[PDB]
């Protein structure tokens, strides 16, 4: 195990912690939600590899113990590396068209709710801090100068 | 049977953000002649 | 019509590479599974 | 409109059009050309 | 002029594709060996 024993007894932690609907076992679907809070950024796909229930799983029946949590957030961490600051804002010189180093919110919150995954405006609109005020250009090195601290 | 004596014309307002803040309903001439020279099988004003 | 009989055939071998493609990425996928099965087993055996 | 078209594709065509500064019609056209659409299909003007 | 794009686009993809095809079945024959060491593993720990 590549986790140091100070990082093993913090998983341990926080999978106590954020608890619980009763049971001392975490939920399946929750599962993906602590190791969003560990700050991990996998995709679905990587739950979907262990495929606990083929169907809609509102039940969790796949709840998990920490001994197989802990596997999980391994193959997590050694999933991929994240690229910088420029891969990101590369994407909205792409979306943007006024050529100045900007972006229009309302533009491009709609965008990055219908690309990709889908979101909510309860979720998006709590990224940005430059709020689209009497000015719709919104620069977007903010967001992700701020995003990227987690 | 439910035809209109008026012309209309709705305008919706929107923001920056693009979300309605407001809206205007304008009116014009209407065929008020007929309300009191009724021809046959046809009504007056709902209202009535 | 002659472009079209022609394109089946690249959209044949595609299909099947795309297969052959799947196949390893299934095998890759139950391989990884089997990976993390048993090292849950080598964590508890370890806390055990 | 030219400079719109560019700043809205250039990415299918970045590799061939110039970095430095000139009529954007130019890169336009370098940006057709590459997707070698059919002179039928659109119209070149001025501006738009 | 699309079926002809098409045509060098499916020569290009199915080179790519058989590419794409080696890496998977090479990254399913390390997660194989992968599961081999933890097995290995497993058992050392077993023993212990």
């Amino acid at each position: 195990c590549d986790f140091s024993e100070e990082q093993t007894a913090e998983f341990k932690e926080a999978f106590q912690l954020f608890d619980r609907t009763g049971d001392g076992k975490i939920l399946y679907s929750q599962c993906g939600d602590v190791m969003r809070a560990l700050g991990q950024n996998p995709t679905n796909a990587e739950v979907m590899k262990v495929l606990g229930n083929p169907k809609s799983d509102e039940m969790n029946l796949k709840t998990l113990n920490f001994e197989q949590f802990l596997p999980m957030m391994q193959t997590i961490a050694k999933n991929k590396d994240q690229g910088c600051f420029e891969d990101y804002v590369e994407g909205l010189r792409v979306f943007d068209k006024e050529g100045n180093g900007t972006v229009m919110g309302a533009e491009i919150r709609h965008v990055l709710v219908t690309l990709g995954e889908k979101m909510t405006e309860e979720e998006v609109e709590q990224l940005v801090a430059g709020h689209e005020d009497s000015n719709g250009c919104i620069n977007y090195e903010e967001l992700v100068r701020m995003v990227l601290s987690g | 049977d439910n035809s209109s004596r008026f012309g209309k014309f709705i305008r919706i307002n929107f923001d920056v953000t693009g979300y309605i803040v407001g809206a205007n309903i304008e009116t014009y001439l209407l065929e008020k002649s007929r309300a009191i020279r009724q021809a046959k099988d046809e009504r007056t004003f709902h209202i009535f | 019509s002659n472009l079209e009989k022609k394109q089946k055939k690249f959209d044949q071998m595609l299909a099947e590479e795309k297969n052959i493609s799947s196949k390893y990425a299934d095998e890759r996928d139950r391989a990884e599974a089997e990976a993390r099965e048993k090292e849950t087993k080598a964590l508890s055996l370890a806390r055990a | 409109v030219f400079q719109e078209f560019r700043q809205r594709y250039e990415i299918l065509a970045a590799n061939a059009i110039p970095k430095g500064f000139m009529d954007g019609k130019q890169a336009c056209i370098l940006m057709i050309k590459a997707l070698e659409l059919d002179p039928n299909l659109y119209r070149i003007g001025q501006s738009k």
